[PDB]
């Protein structure tokens, strides 16, 4: 609602750079959402603007009223150069937002391979949990991103994380009927004997006899 | 997705618009039953069918022929069936047969019995009109208890599609089709907003997104965020 | 003008004018509560404002009073701002407003949401201020009508000795002196009870004029 929202949203480069070089108050202006020009500039996809802000050394630990750091939000945007500059500065790779989802869940949600390799390369937890007790393989394996699963296999990601209901990534792969992904995770160590609060094995969660061929992938 | 997939396979394959069916008889069926315990459902499905199949659609409510003249039924099957077999193959949306599928005996409120005797009339008409007709009448409901064995006879309703409670597929793809047109944010995330409906049951997720648009058109915030998604979840 | 603002910072006096014409005909009646926003139950009062003002849209003539609007001029204030957005998107909304009318009243013009004070919506505003020696004399001559007086008439000491008031405080104080004239149960009413009783009772209203 402020000026830095339209200058940082509607595509103002020289008016915003002149606004920063003219008065630092506009550069450090916060709105009712507890956001700075970095949040709106990452919202509009401004590369050079956040390169100037991160160049001058803007505090990246600035969060909103919920706890959303620009690495969770901009990593939830799936932009290449934005995450290259944020990880170039070295932001908190394992900070907690309102729901607890680390930026790995957001790099895995948007199927961003380079953002996942660069987040997991800088020291991010490959098996971090949110408030819902779920990791990035529940959602990454549930959405249907096989290459994201493979690059999680590059970083030694666990396959038997218990959800808040008790489900595993194999339960979120059989519920979505991901054949090749459930065969891969089962061929990597997914236990077909883990039961959730519904008292149902992954053999009973899958449809069309897929738990029988997953058991075939267990015994063979 | 899977429901529109079974309906689509059960509709467009018999309606391939070839004259060779008239020689060897109408083998494939024409009636498809549906389900769905959200807010009466059965609307955005026919909306997507209207997006894909740019043809005629007889949009009628389930309680449209309850007029005291009792002649609206035969006039709609006569005129609508004759313009379907005569003009072009259409999709007649005769939905909500649960209110008109309940047994009734007393002649005081026996209007439902009279219109189910009209359902017997057209029930025999559709048997007499099994050959040489380009008609596709869909008929769905959302209750499996007030049904009668007459409608469940083979050759009339040959498909029985069920609907799951969370049904994460239609939820994810309805989020994709609601975010493909309306505005969105980078903070907007669907992970817990499609995983939580798997744990807790609900309805009208699209209308909940529209409620989030109502809480976002307040002009106090420029871009919708997740607080209106979760707040719209806890309110409605 | 589709909206008016009535701010009597000293005392009051708008309620007897809106009550004068509104009590006369008003052509209709519709009242909005100043505390109709607290909403102990779920925050779904917006559809009931759409229903109430939708009935106001159903009636072709309509005059709506919003007395003491400075309370909402400040999730306590969140739903207050939601009803304010109902005011914005229902005054500048989509409806034929060639016949409807509404009147907004307040107490102090300091906390009246200067974002709402933007013109166009609040077209009319009348500031009732210190005695200009004309409005107090007119309102005094029209309030002296129904009350009886003696041959001796005086008004300069009444307009001069009563300051910081309006026709409301002058009505309660003049009618108070008239109630002293019925406490004297005579067959005439000299203005001595008006000078001394309006003087002393007016001073008491200056002491309790907060």
């Amino acid at each position: 609602n402020l000026m830095v929202c339209n200058l940082a949203y509607s595509g103002k480069l020289e008016e915003l750079k002149e606004s920063i070089l003219a008065d630092k108050s506009l550069a450090t202006r916060t709105d009712q959402d507890s956001r700075t020009a970095l949040h709106w500039a990452c919202s509009a996809g401004h590369t050079e603007i956040v390169e100037f802000l991160l160049q001058l050394g803007v505090p990246v630990n600035d969060k909103d009223d919920a706890g959303w750091s620009p690495l969770h939000i901009a990593a939830s945007a799936g932009r290449d150069e934005i995450v290259k500059a944020l990880l170039g500065k070295g932001a908190q790779v394992n900070a907690v937002n309102q729901n607890g989802c680390t930026p790995l869940h957001y790099a895995a949600s948007k199927n961003r391979h380079e953002i996942a390799v660069m987040l997991l390369e800088g020291g991010a937890n490959p098996d971090a949990k949110d408030h819902y007790e779920a990791t990035a393989m529940h959602r990454a394996a549930a959405k249907g991103n096989l290459k994201m699963i493979h690059i999680l296999l590059y970083y030694k990601a666990s396959t038997n994380i218990q959800d808040t209901e008790g489900n595993t990534p194999l339960h979120l792969a059989c519920d979505e009927e991901r054949v090749e992904e459930a065969k891969l995770l089962v061929s990597q160590g997914a236990s077909i004997y883990i039961e959730n609060k519904e008292e149902k094995t992954p053999l009973q969660v899958a449809k069309g006899g897929l738990g029988l061929i997953l058991k075939r992938m267990v015994e063979g | 997705d899977i429901q529109k997939q079974e309906v689509r396979e059960a509709v467009e394959l018999p309606l391939t618009h070839f004259e060779l069916y008239k020689q060897i008889g109408i083998d494939p069926p024409r009636g498809v039953l549906m389900y769905g315990p959200p807010g009466c459902g059965k609307t955005m499905l026919a909306k997507a069918v209207a997006h894909h199949t740019t043809a005629a659609f007889i949009r009628v409510v389930g309680s449209e022929f309850v007029q005291k003249y009792l002649g609206e039924g035969p006039r709609m099957v006569r005129d609508v069936f004759r313009l379907a077999k005569e003009n072009a193959p259409a999709i007649i949306f005769i939905d909500e047969i649960d209110a008109i599928a309940t047994k009734r005996f007393d002649a005081q409120t026996g209007a439902d019995r009279e219109v189910q005797r009209i359902l017997l009339e057209l029930l025999n008409q559709m048997d007499g009109f099994d050959q040489n007709v380009n008609v596709k009448v869909i008929m769905a409901t959302n209750r499996a208890d007030t049904l009668d064995p007459a409608l469940l006879r083979p050759g009339r309703l040959d498909r029985k599609i069920e609907f799951p409670l969370p049904d994460r597929r239609q939820k994810r793809l309805i989020f994709s089709t609601i975010t493909s047109k309306m505005n969105l944010s980078e903070e907007v995330d669907l992970e817990d907003y499609v995983a939580r409906p798997d744990k807790i049951s609900g309805a009208d997720i699209n209308s909940i997104c529209q409620e989030s648009g109502m809480l976002a058109v307040r002009e106090n915030r420029y871009i919708v965020l997740a607080k209106d998604f979760e707040k719209a979840y806890k309110t409605v | 003008p589709k909206g008016c603002l009535l701010y009597g910072p000293p005392g009051t006096g708008k309620t007897l004018l809106a009550r004068a014409v509104a009590s006369q005909l008003d052509c209709n009646f519709l009242k909005v509560v100043s505390s109709s926003i607290v909403d102990k139950y779920i925050g779904e009062s917006a559809r009931l404002i759409r229903e109430m003002f939708n009935y106001a849209r159903d009636h072709q003539p309509c005059i709506i009073f919003m007395d003491e609007i400075d309370a909402i001029g400040g999730s306590a204030d969140r739903e207050i701002q939601r009803t304010l957005m109902e005011l914005l998107n229902q005054m500048d909304g989509f409806d034929t407003l060639h016949r409807v009318k509404m009147i907004m009243a307040t107490n102090r013009p300091d906390t009246l949401d200067p974002a709402l004070l933007r013109p166009g919506r609040l077209d009319r505003k009348i500031h009732i201020d210190l005695p200009n020696e004309q409005a107090r004399l007119d309102i005094l001559k029209i309030h002296a009508g129904p009350i009886t007086k003696h041959g001796e008439i005086d008004y300069e000491a009444i307009v001069k000795l009563s300051d910081g008031f309006n026709g409301a405080d002058l009505r309660n104080v003049c009618t108070e002196a008239g109630m002293f004239a019925i406490r004297a149960d005579h067959d005439f009413v000299v203005q001595e009870d008006f000078m001394k009783a309006v003087r002393k009772v007016a001073d008491s209203k200056k002491l309790e004029s907060k």
